[PDB]
């Protein structure tokens, strides 16, 4: 379905006129497309049948509960995204035609989204170098759709640099172990797991480490999301972690048939490092995406401590963790995209620029959100305390899952530091309620009519207008109390975590 | 000679340098893969080499025009 | 109750060189492209093939 | 019949003062009716479900059997086992208790946002309400860290000048050692595959991993109750946070360590309780006799009061910690009595005091009794209260709890006993101080204390002195529940 | 888990598609017309510009027909073969296959058909079609080959189930087939 | 089973209720929101409960063999 109907859009979208409503309107078609792609996925593919894993192209590709889980996320959380660009964010032509002036966004989208569905299913060494460049190149071209801005274009060249160099790092282990052993198809290697040098999957892991940010290659994801817009971060800062955290499940499942300490150490010593820089990095920041780039490199850390133990209670903590966190992330760069309408306007100190790009780019840009919209303040909030791991949220039990599988794999370094590095990280996360909560009993006898909400006309003076659209409003709104009560149907979810199994049967 | 990191000081100090030499260090893993694959007498490697090939233009390609954009943009005023 | 499921279900079986699954239901090299009768290093005889191991649903 | 009464009741008051006080806020520029008086007919609102709370539990205390062994009113709720015995049904009423007194401290010496407030301090009263009638440990921790969120947002809202600071504090302190508690509790649900209070009671550890998991909960109780050398964020939470916080810190929260040890420590870790009791004491020991030391040199007002706190829960936790009755009980009454005394020292400085000059200085204040004689009446009278003196429920609980801890250890069980000297030596001088000598030259003649104030320290001192002359009301209630918690093998 | 008896492993495509139940044409159509329903429910919801309703134009309305087209059609492709497969109930697709398949083998003609594919190459194309309707959400593969590797005995044609009497059918050996494995090394081991 | 579809339109409710408030309308604006909020999620209710009855089944079937591998390794 998205293969395609990706063809007909492309053809398309070249055809029509350029303007705005038409890019519009294209969007919503790729939106139409995914919803089309997920019942058709729903329809055919199902848990109890994938069980046992089922080979398909020459098994070249293989499916198995564990990776039609992530791909149906992947398809849910892409909804949600193109949700953004498919309607209004705040409603001002001003700020949200960003969105709508490049055509290619949604064609873009839809080639990222092949590479993140099949990139799981990746049963040979040739058929992985092939999918991981596919993901990779498409976000590139996310990065840069925006060829206009210097910071975009800055960014993508980073972005370039970089993941060509864990490309080759990945390409370079798999062709180790062709040499090794001749073969390229992954169940043929099984066969020799205790003949090959099992420090060449090691390497492999190293790219794939490189690709989601992993310290001591932190450096380069902070930047490129701090200098991406809002709406190009909230995409490349999720979507990769996606299907590259769950294919290193998979080869972290293959690895552990031998049991190599030294591997598993390696790997710990990588994820202590990443907890230091993930909690102490964050703690003397001044920008919001800056902030949660290192709020994205600690949690990746914590999925990381349940994929190295690889366990029955990993699959349960990954599944898990994953599919809330998506949905938290989902949220916040939600509420960010909002709230740029509360801003006042210059009508001076510090010559302190922002571009239609990154509206809200500092964390005092967010001061007063208590008196400016209550319900949203209060949503970010939530959000912000299931990042903390506040129970009884969606974070709380997130890391709870977690650390039932560092203890009972042994890990108690691990669970220690990452319960001291959550302690750490609390600090600048308590900074982004404090700012939009601690000064509203001195700010509630203010007057702002400098805000750019003001500056949206009325229509007739009678008619209630609301301040936001209906559509982001409401998944605002749904992922909130989602959140918030995870209580109600917590037992049920993880009874359904219980049923994902990766080669276990018995 | 390897591990003081030596190849840090032949790259040189441009842009389109660290291009050239992500397409060596890609060559060199092509040149593996057609030495293992000559000598088992594997033409499935010598698939793997020829993919490889393809998959690292493609690579050059995308990289050059974001270079090229970004040299672009600083040059843009076009005002003549 | 609740105590004796999970602990069914969180048990992780041993695994090691000698035990683990592998996704092969066929044994390649019944038709080549071309040349298919080589040195006759092919040993492994398709018309007397013997029963593959198939792998366990534990839902079914 | 309890819990799916109170969470239920309790969202819909929620839902019930968020539609009516919000429904406007559509830049309507409006006036309104519901606003009018400071939000009164939304703060009367919140009252009333303060005070109905307070009934639903007394509905399920006339079926209560004391005579029964075990949990009662067994309840299941959200995939999730509620039950009482009698520790917890005494709990449970006391924080209740303290819902409308907080509400009834701030009626009008808030800036605005009363809906806020009111909605804030009820969800408090019911979490920490829910925290004594969970039956397993992920349940405990699950409401033992869910009052940070609504705290922290109140403390940085309603505080003082220096209300960031307490924010951080409270926030970070009660997190970071919590955390400590949760890996205990991972590893209860790892090698026993449940966290029931019964199912986990019956298992007997190795000794080495019982000292691990005793470590590793009472971080998250020592910094709660509070004990040095990890106590120096409740001065700093108390001097800042709003009147009403306060109140429910110093009533309740600070009684969750308490009962933290009787469910988590005591019948589940019963031979590593035994091993760790003589430092349990040493800290105590110490907590105590450091804090009424550097009381006495306390300038600011209400943090006079908070490091009062920390030597009476001291005392609590030498009583608690004591394998024998007397000390198990004489802890259980000490946390009743100091959740009333406690409070009302706080609305006596903190709501009395601040909300007529503003200023918590000690040096601003003496003679009092000149110009506000019903004011040093009740001050005279509390001062007594929570220095141990007899009549009142501080006294039964203070002397069981030294006697226990003389029968648990007589050589350093013998040093809590100085107790009764320090106590009075810190909270007679200020007390001495506020009365005497002439009426203060830095303030100007007011009000005395108003119907309200005195309402709320009549009813704060009436359970006090009916605990202290009839604590058999109590004892009834504790005697079978306590008795379980006593490890012993006399032969 | 809901299972039933295999059909085809690999069904071909002409075979899927004549398999269709009239539900199967009938979500085909509301994919057909959803996926423009969609845009104006869409607008409706929250209209592309300004606060009242617009009528996407008939240019969008074209394209988003011709995507709902291929949408419902491959919806209704994995429906008809999960009866192959035996995921779904297919006691109306086991009777029909039954029944070609015999009548095909009274005839001494393949029930798989003549093949264009060498030996090699009919093999090849099973390995690559079979089981990719999993995929058929991310990109289309469809079986268009004659090929023999099915994942069932023709063994299992020769006994008679009941309702099957009456179709007086004859069955020869599968030896005297054309078109099969077992009847194509006469003279050559390695050639068919 | 109406009752759990009833607790399913009461969050839909409730999600159109916190909906309002964050659109700055009040909660009377468009009331007919209300009704297409509580059966959106009525049949994400219906569905959900057939993913959890679903699901209860195959855990049962698992069990069985968990147990029987549980016997042989005690013993
Ligand atoms: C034939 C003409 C056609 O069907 O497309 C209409 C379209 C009309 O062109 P136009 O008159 O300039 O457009 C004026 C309006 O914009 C026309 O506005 P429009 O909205 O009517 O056209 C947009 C069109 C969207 O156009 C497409 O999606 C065509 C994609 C084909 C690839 O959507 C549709 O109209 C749906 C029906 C036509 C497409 C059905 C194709 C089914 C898939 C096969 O013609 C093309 O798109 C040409 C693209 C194909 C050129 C030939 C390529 C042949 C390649 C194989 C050669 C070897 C054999
Ligand atoms: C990330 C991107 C990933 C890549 C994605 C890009 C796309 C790749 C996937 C493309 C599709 C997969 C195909 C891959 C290459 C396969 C090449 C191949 O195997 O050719 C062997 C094939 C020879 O194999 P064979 O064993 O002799 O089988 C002969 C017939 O194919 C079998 O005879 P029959 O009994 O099926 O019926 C013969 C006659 C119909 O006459 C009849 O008697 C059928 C009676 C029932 C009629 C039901 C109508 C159903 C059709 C509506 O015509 C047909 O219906 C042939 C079926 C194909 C219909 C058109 C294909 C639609 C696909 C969309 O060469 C062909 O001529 C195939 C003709 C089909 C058209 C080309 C198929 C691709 C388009
Ligand atoms: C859009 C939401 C559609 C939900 C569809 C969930 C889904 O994909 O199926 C559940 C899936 C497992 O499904 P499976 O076991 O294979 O088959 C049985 C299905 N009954 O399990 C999964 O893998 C799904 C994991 C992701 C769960 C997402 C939960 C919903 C996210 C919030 C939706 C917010 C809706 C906002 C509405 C915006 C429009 C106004
Ligand atoms: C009772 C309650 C107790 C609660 C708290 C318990 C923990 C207490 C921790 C005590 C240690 C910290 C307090 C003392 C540190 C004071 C730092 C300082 O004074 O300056 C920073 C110091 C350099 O000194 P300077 O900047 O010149 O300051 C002037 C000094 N005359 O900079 C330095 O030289 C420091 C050394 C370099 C940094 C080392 C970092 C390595 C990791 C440290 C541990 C972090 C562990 C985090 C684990 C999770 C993340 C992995
Ligand atoms: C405001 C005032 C607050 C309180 C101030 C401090 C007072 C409380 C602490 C002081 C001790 C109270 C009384 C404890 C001693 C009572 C026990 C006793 O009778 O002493 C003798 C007894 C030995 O008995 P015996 O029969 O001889 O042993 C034979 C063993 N085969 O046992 C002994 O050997 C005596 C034990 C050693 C003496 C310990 C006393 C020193 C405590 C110092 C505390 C720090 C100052
Ligand atoms: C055959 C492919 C093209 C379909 C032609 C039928 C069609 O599009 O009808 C025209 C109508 C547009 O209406 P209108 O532009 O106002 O009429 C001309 C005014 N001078 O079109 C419409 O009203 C839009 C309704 C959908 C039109 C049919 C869309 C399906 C096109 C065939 C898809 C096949 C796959
Ligand atoms: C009228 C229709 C309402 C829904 C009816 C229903 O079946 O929902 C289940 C439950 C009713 O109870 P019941 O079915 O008998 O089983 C006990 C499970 N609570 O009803 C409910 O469970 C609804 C509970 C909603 C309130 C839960 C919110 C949690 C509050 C924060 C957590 C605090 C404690 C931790
Ligand atoms: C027991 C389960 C309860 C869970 C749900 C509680 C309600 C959530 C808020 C939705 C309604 C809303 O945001 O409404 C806002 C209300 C009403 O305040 P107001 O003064 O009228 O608002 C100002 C508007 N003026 C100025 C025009 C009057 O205030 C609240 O925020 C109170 C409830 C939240 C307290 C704790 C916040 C952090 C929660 C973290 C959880 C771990
Ligand atoms: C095992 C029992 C653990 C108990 C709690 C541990 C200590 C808590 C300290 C409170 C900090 C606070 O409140 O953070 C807020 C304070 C603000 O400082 P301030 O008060 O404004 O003064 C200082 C500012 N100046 C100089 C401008 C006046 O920022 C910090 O310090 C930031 C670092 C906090 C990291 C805490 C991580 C703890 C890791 C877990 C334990 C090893
Ligand atoms: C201004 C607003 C402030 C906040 C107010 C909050 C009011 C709450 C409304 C009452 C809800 C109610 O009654 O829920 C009850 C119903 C029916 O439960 P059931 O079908 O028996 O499920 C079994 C329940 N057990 C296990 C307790 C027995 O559950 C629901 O629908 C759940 C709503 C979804 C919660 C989100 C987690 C699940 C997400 C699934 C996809 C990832
Ligand atoms: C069978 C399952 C689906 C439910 C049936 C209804 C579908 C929606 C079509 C109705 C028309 C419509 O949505 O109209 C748009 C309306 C109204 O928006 P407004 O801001 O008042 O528009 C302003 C118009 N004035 C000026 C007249 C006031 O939006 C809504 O009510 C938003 C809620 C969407 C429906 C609930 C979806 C729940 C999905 C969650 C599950 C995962």
């Amino acid at each position: 379905m998205l293969f395609t109907s990706l063809l007909l859009i492309i053809v398309y979208g070249s055809l029509v006129n350029k303007s705005h409503l038409l890019t519009k309107l294209i969007n919503r078609l790729g939106l139409i497309i995914i919803i089309y792609t997920l019942l058709i996925h729903l329809n055919i593919n199902t848990l109890e049948n994938l069980s046992i894993g089922i080979n398909m192209f020459n098994n070249l590709l293989l499916i198995n509960s564990f990776n039609n889980t992530i791909i149906e996320l992947i398809l849910i959380i892409c909804i949600l995204y193109v949700l953004l660009i498919s309607f209004n964010i705040t409603g001002l032509s001003i700020i949200d035609n960003l969105n709508y002036s490049k055509r290619t966004f949604i064609v873009i989208v839809l080639f990222n989204i092949i590479g993140l569905t099949l990139l799981p299913l990746v049963n040979d060494i040739m058929i992985l170098f092939i999918i991981i460049e596919l993901q990779s190149y498409s976000l590139y071209l996310l990065t840069a759709i925006f060829n206009e801005s210097h910071n975009s274009t800055k960014s993508a060249l980073y972005y370039f640099i970089v993941g060509s160099i864990a490309s080759f790092i990945i390409l370079d282990a798999t062709v180790s172990i062709y040499d090794d052993l001749g073969l390229t198809n992954i169940q043929y290697i099984l066969m020799y797991i205790d003949k090959l040098e099992i420090f060449d999957l090691l390497c492999l892991l190293f790219g794939l480490f490189i690709k989601i940010g992993l310290a001591p290659f932190y450096s380069y994801s902070i930047t490129i999301y701090s200098l991406s817009p809002t709406i190009i971060t909230n995409y490349i800062s999720l979507m990769p972690k996606l299907s590259i955290l769950t294919l290193i499940y998979i080869i972290m499942h293959y690895i552990n048939i031998v049991n190599n300490t030294d591997l598993n150490y390696v790997i710990s010593f990588l994820i202590l490092i990443s907890m230091f820089i993930g909690s102490f990095g964050g703690l003397n920041v001044i920008r919001i995406k800056t902030l949660l780039a290192y709020s994205s490199l600690l949690n990746v850390s914590y999925m990381l401590l349940a994929i190295l133990s690889n366990s029955n209670e990993s699959i349960i903590a990954y599944i898990y963790y994953i599919i809330q966190y998506s949905l938290t992330h989902i949220n916040i760069f939600s509420i960010i995209l909002v709230i740029s309408i509360y801003l006042p306007i210059m009508n001076n100190m510090l010559n302190v620029m922002i571009t239609k790009y990154s509206p809200i780019e500092y964390i005092n840009q967010l001061k007063n959100l208590f008196i400016n919209n209550i319900f949203i303040a209060i949503a970010l909030c939530i959000s912000i305390f299931s990042l903390i791991g506040i129970p009884p949220l969606t974070g709380f039990y997130g890391k709870y899952l977690v650390l039932i599988s560092g203890l009972n794999n042994g890990y108690v370094l691990l669970s220690i530091v990452l319960i001291i590095a959550s302690s750490i990280s609390t600090v600048y996360y308590a900074t982004i309620l404090k700012v939009l909560s601690f000064d509203t009993l001195s700010f509630k006898d203010i007057i702002s009519n400098n805000l750019i909400i003001n500056t949206s006309p009325e229509n007739n003076n009678n008619e209630i207008k609301p301040e936001i659209s209906n559509v982001i409003s409401y998944v605002i709104s749904s992922l909130t109390l989602i959140i918030l009560l995870i209580i109600i149907q917590y037992e049920n979810i993880v009874k359904g975590a219980y049923l994902v199994l990766l080669y276990n049967w018995v | 000679m390897d591990l003081i990191l030596l190849m840090l000081v032949a790259v040189g100090l441009n842009i389109i340098d660290i291009y050239i030499m992500i397409e060596i260090l890609i060559m060199g893993c092509t040149v593996n893969t057609i030495y293992s694959a000559s000598l088992d007498n594997d033409m499935i490697g010598l698939i793997y080499s020829l993919i490889q090939i393809i998959i690292a233009g493609v690579e050059s390609a995308i990289g050059l025009s974001i270079l090229v954009n970004y040299n672009r943009i600083r040059n843009s005023e076009e005002i003549e | 109750s609740t105590a004796d499921l999970y602990g069914l279900i969180s048990f992780t079986p041993k695994r090691d060189i000698h035990h683990y699954v592998i996704r092969v239901d066929e044994v390649p090299g019944k038709h080549f492209p071309t040349n298919t009768t080589g040195n006759f290093g092919n040993t492994v005889d398709f018309e007397n093939l013997e029963p593959r191991r198939k792998p366990i649903n534990p839902y079914l | 019949m309890l819990v799916q009464n109170l969470i239920i009741f309790n969202i819909i008051g929620i839902v019930l003062l968020v539609l009516l006080n919000n429904n406007n806020n559509g830049i309507l520029n409006k006036k309104s009716l519901l606003t009018i008086k400071n939000e009164l007919k939304l703060k009367q609102i919140g009252l009333i479900i303060s005070i109905i709370n307070i009934l639903i539990i007394i509905e399920n205390w006339i079926g209560f059997n004391s005579n029964y062994y075990g949990f009662q009113n067994i309840e299941r709720f959200l995939n999730i086992y509620w039950g009482i015995d009698g520790i917890s049904l005494l709990l449970v009423l006391l924080t209740l208790i303290l819902g409308p007194i907080a509400i009834l401290s701030n009626w009008k010496n808030l800036k605005g946002y009363y809906t806020y407030y009111v909605i804030s301090i009820n969800m408090l009263v019911i979490l920490m309400a829910l925290n004594f009638i969970c039956l397993d440990l992920v349940s405990f921790y699950i409401l033992f860290e869910s009052t940070l969120a609504p705290l922290f947002l109140l403390i940085g809202i309603y505080g003082a000048n220096n209300k960031n600071k307490a924010a951080y504090y409270v926030l970070i302190y009660t997190l970071a050692s919590s955390l400590f508690m949760l890996l205990s509790i991972v590893i209860y649900y790892i090698i026993i595959n449940s966290t029931d209070y019964i199912y986990i009671n019956n298992i007997i550890l190795s000794i080495n991993l019982q000292s691990l998991l005793f470590i590793g909960i009472i971080i998250g109780i020592a910094v709660k109750t509070p004990l040095m050398p990890v106590h120096t964020w409740l001065p700093t939470v108390h001097s800042e946070s709003p009147l009403g916080g306060s109140i429910l810190l110093a009533g309740v929260i600070l009684k969750l360590a308490i009962y933290g040890v009787i469910r988590l420590l005591l019948p589940n870790l019963s031979e590593i309780s035994m091993m760790f009791t003589p430092i349990i004491y040493i800290i105590s020991i110490l907590t105590l006799i450091y804090s009424s030391l550097i009381t006495l040199k306390q300038t600011d007002l209400k943090v006079i009061i908070a490091y009062s706190s920390i030597s009476h829960l001291a005392v609590c936790m030498i009583g608690i910690f004591a394998n024998n009755l007397i000390g198990i009980n004489g802890s259980l009454i000490l946390c009743l009595a100091h959740g009333f005394v406690s409070p009302a020292l706080f609305i006596l400085v903190g709501g009395i005091l601040y909300d007529r000059y503003h200023n918590r200085l000690i040096n601003y204040y003496q003679g009092l009794s000149t110009f506000m004689p019903i004011f040093s009446i009740y001050l005279v009278v509390f001062s007594f209260c929570n220095t141990g003196t007899p009549l009142s429920g501080n006294f039964v609980g203070e002397f069981l709890s030294i006697t226990g801890a003389v029968i648990r250890h007589p050589i350093i069980g013998s040093l809590t006993a100085a107790s009764v000297l320090l106590s009075a030596c810190y909270q007679m001088k200020l007390t001495n101080r506020l009365t005497g000598s002439v009426f203060s030259q830095y303030l100007h003649i007011t009000n005395d204390v108003t119907n309200r104030e005195i309402f709320l320290l009549n009813w704060l001192l009436i359970p006090t002195i009916i605990i202290g002359i009839y604590p058999s009301f109590v004892t009834n209630i504790l005697n079978l529940a306590s008795s379980t918690l006593i490890y012993s093998v006399l032969i | 888990m809901e299972t039933y008896e295999l059909i085809d492993s690999d069904p071909k495509f002409s075979r899927v598609v004549r398999y269709f139940r009239p539900s199967d044409y009938l979500t085909w159509a509301l994919g057909t017309i959803g996926a423009p329903g969609l845009m104006v429910l869409f607008e409706k919801i929250e209209p592309a510009k300004g606060n009242t309703f617009k009528m996407p134009p008939p240019s969008i309305m074209r394209i988003a027909t011709t995507i709902g087209f291929f949408g419902g059609f491959y919806y209704a492709y994995t429906s008809s073969t999960k009866r192959f497969w035996g995921y779904s109930e297919n006691a109306k697709e086991v009777a029909k296959d039954r029944y070609e398949v015999k009548k095909a083998l009274s005839e001494k003609k393949s029930p798989y058909g003549s093949s264009l594919l060498n030996p090699y190459q009919q093999d090849m194309s099973a390995r690559n079609s079979t089981n990719s309707q999993l995929l058929l959400a991310i990109f289309p593969w469809f079986n268009v080959a004659n090929h023999q590797s099915h994942g069932i005995d023709l063994r299992k044609y020769y006994e008679v189930r009941d309702g099957e009497e009456n179709w007086n059918f004859t069955l020869p050996p599968l030896d005297q087939v054309k078109d099969l494995d077992v009847a194509q090394y006469k003279e050559y081991s390695n050639y068919p | 089973m109406i009752a759990s579809l009833a607790g399913w339109g009461l969050f839909g409710v409730t999600v159109r209720a916190y909906q309002q408030g964050i659109r700055k309308v009040p909660f009377s604006y468009y009331p007919l929101g209300y009704v297409y909020s509580a059966l959106g999620w009525v049949a994400f209710g219906y569905g959900f409960n057939l993913w959890t009855e679903r699901n209860d089944k195959l855990l049962e079937k698992r069990v069985e063999k968990l147990k029987e591998s549980r016997n042989l390794r005690l013993s």
